[PDB]
């Protein structure tokens, strides 16, 4: 389907694909090269499939962070635009399309969260997070609230957590250090603590999600929300008198939202790389090219300096770009999935008082850096609650059964694995050894059917490691120091709390 | 679930709903997943009659949520003087401490509520109590610019 002398472009269905086709039409009038724009479903998943066979589109448009993986698989051509062309785009957008120190796409558009406020309830929106409690108390007296936004998804709370020093993975040169996580430093702690205090003082409710915050703001019940350009249409329909502005500061520093950069990459299998360069550099990434796309469906803020200066006459787009430049580019590596799950658990757990802020972030720091489940024995694997939520990752290991060593974590797939629950907390009060025999019996019953057990707890560090150590001691009639050395050899971070270690030693006396 | 409806009616100030929900069997000490009871929400939202009605029907005056807040904490933080007085009259611990070691006096000191501070002191509020940052109510009144309050607390 990919042929010399032709260009096929894939772009998602919610973008201005008709405006893009107009550009392709002008490219064909000037060059004789015909351009076909397509918007297939799940195109971000089809592309790595068709491209590994040497097929697919010539050009693919998608958010930059999906391209780091593509570039790892060698599916994206390296581009080398001249310095004069690079100077047409904001420098920070070129950092979003860097992989292993080589450019692998053209930045197109720029998107980030902003602060949205109701000019009737709040003519003077706050510049700092620290002002919001007093603002909330005055609005509550009139039956309103200061601020509602989606507290379930860490994407929405990260700008506050990052403000005083949190970061995902440390970025140095052109590579992220997946062993250097910044969710447990003092800035991250200071930001989460401020958020949790808003909840315990009743300025916000920990149950607020995307639709609850949207309905509240769009009906005039709360003075502010935190949201992105995809939400403006519904606010316009609601007819609220709103403005869009810079996110509040925290401890005098800007909130740092993650940035998504819509990008155009060139298929490494393409026989038309020079034509793709000509189309993208000489036609699309110009005032006329972006405008045609933008007239179809707005791009938001754009990476092209000259057209962004025109679009930012809309103060909402100016606010998006301003928040983006104070924020951080979304890391383009596959470890982001475990990061997001780790932080989402910490904020939920800290907001509900289930964990202290420090313990919640200490766990998130471990999980954000963790690998996959660790093999202890061929039928016995050790890992975290994150792993237990990934059905295909477990199936790839041949897992047939899970031991859930936690009080609150749910069993996600009761039709596809056998579950055993060990509902203990990770503290010096918990009597985990009263579950040893039941856990050991369950593992043996799975093993005798030729199954495999995945033992997990929140961090895969204390509770689940204790269960695996108990199994090894009883089954192999070995002492704790031997079983403990064996497991530390497969995952050095395991560490039962010292009360659990004491129960393990007392268990050995009885085996 | 009558319990969740009772929590929302107490938060929202629906006096008649609160009474009718209880007459239909709603548990006056219904708690959500964080230990928040109707008395917590009525005290936070400043609904005096609902506070009185819940207490009359046997609500725990000293129920503490997952952060260690009692209704007295919330009423003092939110400046509701009459509810503060009603809770003390019904046996509220004037010196209840949350998980940050803060008492109602600390919280009224943050916002400079002079009358709530005087009521708490009269009921034996401990001006020596320090939170987990080593702060007394006096310290907090200093750090929040409540000079008139700091004059009174300077023992």
């Amino acid at each position: 389907k990919i042929e010399e002398g032709k260009l096929v472009i894939w772009i998602n269905g919610d973008k201005g694909y008709n405006g893009l086709a107009e550009v392709g039409k002008k490219f064909e009038k000037d060059t004789g090269i015909k351009v076909t724009v397509e918007h297939p479903d799940k195109l971000e998943e089809k592309f790595p499939q068709v491209a590994a066979t040497g097929d697919g589109p010539d050009i693919i448009f998608w958010a930059h962070d999906r391209f780091g993986g593509y570039a790892q698989s060698g599916l994206l051509a390296e581009i080398t635009p001249a310095a004069a062309f690079q100077d047409k785009l904001y420098p920070f957008t070129w950092d979003a399309v860097r992989y292993n120190g080589k450019l692998i796409a053209y930045p197109i558009a720029v998107e980030a969260l902003s602060l949205i406020y109701n000019k009737d309830l709040l003519p003077n929106p706050p510049k700092t997070w620290e002002e919001i409690p007093a603002l909330d108390k005055e609005l509550k007296a009139k039956g309103k609230s200061a601020l509602m936004f989606n507290l379930q998804e860490p994407y929405f709370t990260w700008p506050l957590i990052a403000a005083d020093g949190g970061y995902a993975f440390k970025y140095a040169a052109g590579k992220y250090d997946i062993k250097d996580v910044g969710v447990d430093n003092a800035g991250a702690k200071a930001g989460l603590t401020f958020l949790v205090d808003l909840i315990k003082n009743k300025h916000m409710n920990a149950d607020t999600d995307y639709s609850i915050a949207e309905a509240a703001f769009n009906k005039g019940e709360t003075a502010m929300t935190i949201n992105g350009p995809w939400a403006w249409s519904n606010i316009d329909t609601s007819a609220v008198n709103y403005g869009v502005t810079v996110l509040p500061t925290f401890k005098g520093q800007p909130s740092k939202p993650f940035v998504g950069v819509l990008s155009a990459g060139i298929n490494a299998a393409s026989p038309n790389k020079e034509l793709a360069k000509e189309f993208l550099e000489n036609y699309l990434l110009t005032d006329e090219g972006l405008e045609a796309v933008n007239k179809d469906k707005p791009l938001g803020a754009v990476a092209l300096k000259s057209y962004e200066e025109e679009l930012a006459k809309d103060p909402r787009i100016a606010a998006t770009m301003e928040n983006a430049q104070k924020g951080e580019i979304m890391p383009n590596i596959p470890q982001m999935s475990a990061f997001w799950y780790a932080v989402r658990t910490a904020v939920i757990n800290a907001a509900s008082g289930r964990q202290t802020v420090d313990a919640a972030l200490a766990a998130a720091q471990t999980n954000a850096a963790a690998g996959g489940p660790v093999e202890i024995l061929p039928f016995l694997y050790l890992g975290s609650a994150y792993h237990a939520s990934r059905k295909d990752m477990l199936d790839a290991l041949g897992i047939t059964a899970l031991i859930n060593v936690s009080a609150n974590c749910p069993n996600h797939f009761e039709g596809h694995y056998q579950y055993k629950s060990i509902p203990v907390e990770d503290n010096h009060k918990a009597d985990i050894s009263s579950w040893f025999n039941e856990a050991i019996d369950f593992i043996d019953s799975i093993k005798n059917a030729g199954g495999r057990v995945f033992v997990h707890s929140q961090a895969g560090i204390s509770r689940s490691a204790t269960i695996c150590l108990a199994y090894l001691m009883r089954t192999n009639r070995v002492k704790l120091d031997e079983a403990f050395e064996f497991v530390k050899q497969r995952r050095s971070i395991i560490s039962p709390n010292f009360s659990f270690m004491g129960q393990l030693l007392q268990f050995e006396s009885q085996v | 679930d009558l319990g969740r409806k009772l929590l929302e009616a107490a938060r929202a100030g629906q006096d008649d709903e609160v009474r009718i929900l209880m007459a239909n069997g709603a548990d006056v000490n219904a708690a959500d997943n964080t230990g928040t009871t109707p008395l917590h929400l009525a005290a936070y939202s400043g609904h005096l009659e609902i506070v009185e009605v819940l207490l009359k029907h046997g609500a725990d005056v000293d129920a503490s949520d997952v952060f260690g807040y009692t209704p007295l904490h919330l009423a003092a933080y939110w400046g509701h003087l009459e509810i503060v007085e009603v809770l003390l009259k019904n046996g509220a611990d004037v010196n209840a401490m949350d998980s940050d070691g803060m008492t109602p006096l600390h919280l009224a000191a943050k916002w400079g509520y002079l009358e709530i501070v005087e009521v708490l002191l009269k009921h034996g509020a401990d001006v020596n109590a320090q939170d987990k940052f080593g702060k007394t109510a006096f310290d907090i009144s200093i750090d929040n610019g409540n000079e008139d309050l700091a004059e009174i607390l300077q023992k």
